[PDB]
Formats: C-alpha cells, sequence, structure tokens
C-alpha cells in the first residue's frame, strides 16, 4: 500500500527538505570513517512516502502520547540512515529495527544531523561501504535516507559523550 | 525492543562534549515515526 510520489525541485516543500538536509552536515569524530568525507550533498531526488494504514499507525499513537503529556505529542522532524529503509516505507518501523548495541538501548535511532544518519546507511559503522565499490566514502553510488515525522512525547534526557 | 523508561516516551541523547553535534533521539515503539520523506543523494568530494 505504498506510493512513492516525486517532489520537484521547484517545490518549495523540496527546497525545505533539501535544506535541512544540508544544514545538519557535521564533521565527525570518526574523520570521516563510518559515512565518508564530505561538508554537503548532491540531492538526486525527494520522494513523499504515502501509505495511509501507516499515516494512520502513526496518528494513533501520536493522540495516545499526546494525551498523556498535556496535549502535546512533542513532534520532530529528524533523519534516519539504514541498510532497511526499502523495509521501513513499506511496512514501517517495527521492532525488528530496535538497535541491541544502541548507547541508549534496544530502540530506533534519528538524529538531528543527516550527516549523523549518513553513518548508518551502509550498516552499523557505516559496514563495508558501498555494495558495488566496497567504499564508505563512496561518490558515486545513490545513497538514502529517510527524513521522518516522530512522536517524542515526554522524553528522557540523557547528558552524554 | 527495550522499553521506554518510566514516565518516558523517548529518549534524548544530548551531546555533553562535542559543542557542534546535534542532539539524537530513541524511541522504543515503531508506531511512533512515519517514514514521510526518502530522499536520494550523493555526498560530494570536497574541492
Ligand atoms: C536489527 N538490528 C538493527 C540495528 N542495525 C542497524 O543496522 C542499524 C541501522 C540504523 C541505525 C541508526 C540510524 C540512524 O539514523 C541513527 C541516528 C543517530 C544515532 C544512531 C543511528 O542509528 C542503527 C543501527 C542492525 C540490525
Ligand atoms: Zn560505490
Amino acid at each position: 500500500g505504498t506510493i512513492l510520489i516525486d517532489l520537484s525541485p521547484d517545490d518549495k516543500e523540496f527546497q525545505s527538505v533539501e535544506e535541512e538536509m544540508q544544514s545538519t552536515v557535521r564533521e565527525h569524530r570518526d574523520g570521516g570513517h563510518a559515512g565518508g568525507i564530505f561538508n554537503r550533498y548532491n540531492i538526486l531526488k525527494i520522494q513523499k512516502v504515502c501509505n495511509k494504514k501507516l499515516w494512520e499507525r502513526y496518528t494513533h499513537r501520536r493522540k495516545e502520547v499526546s494525551e498523556e503529556n498535556h496535549n502535546h505529542a512533542n513532534e520532530r522532524m529528524l533523519f534516519h540512515g539504514s541498510p532497511f529503509v526499502n523495509a521501513i516505507i513499506h511496512k514501517g518501523f517495527d521492532e525488528r529495527h530496535a538497535y541491541i548495541g544502541g548507547m541508549f538501548g534496544a530502540g530506533i535511532y534519528f538524529a538531528e544531523n543527516s550527516s549523523k544518519s549518513n553513518q548508518y546507511v551502509y550498516g552499523i559503522g557505516g559496514g563495508t561501504g558501498c555494495p558495488v565499490h566496497k567504499d564508505r566514502s563512496c561518490y558515486i553510488c545513490h545513497r538514502q535516507l529517510l527524513f521522518c515525522r516522530v512522536t517524542l512525547g515526554k522524553s528522557f534526557l540523557q547528558f552524554s559523550a | 525492543m527495550a522499553h521506554s523508561p518510566p514516565g518516558h516516551h523517548s529518549v534524548t541523547g544530548r551531546p555533553s562534549v562535542n559543542g557542534l553535534a546535534l542532539a539524537e533521539y530513541v524511541i522504543y515503539r515503531g508506531e511512533q515515526a512515519y517514514p514521510e520523506y526518502l530522499i536520494t543523494y550523493q555526498i560530494m568530494r570536497p574541492e
């Protein structure tokens, strides 16, 4: 039930999503080991992900959270980079995506920095890099990120290095 | 999937050394995220 609709580069919605992508690149403490070396991206395509059932599933849970938190879902737009992006757009997020070795326990991780999510496109630590060239800094191969609507509700604050 | 800390719906990972890093977040229910945009891109080699 998922359909992907292409946005035009002339669309304000394309432009605002590209800007959040571009403006949230930072340098990483691994010197580029995991996601590669770059200051900016070449955006090739932005598609809106449309699934009525997955949407209604998200809005139902959003209402539950909101009602537990003085009518405040605390909703954010955040990045997610994963080898399992195809499973996510078709089936949604679920417990099979829980990151067992994650520093905040077995959950699903999102980033404000697009470049942090980029570090996971080809797997934990960048895996072995792109399928074609085995290069975590490949400048040729097309990569994919999700820009996601995320319900935080009341969030537990972990101060960390 | 672990549980959210009692009384909370998510965890925020605040950066406390790298002053330029933005926050990271963790949810423990798949229904608390919707994958709204799929972005296809290349990283660009700095000049
Ligand atoms: C079932 N296991 C899920 C975790 N695995 C992942 O490959 C995985 C994919 C994406 C992420 C991911 C994706 C992110 O976008 C992200 C952003 C901030 C901090 C951490 C982040 O981690 C983590 C792990 C291995 C399989
Ligand atoms: Zn490649």
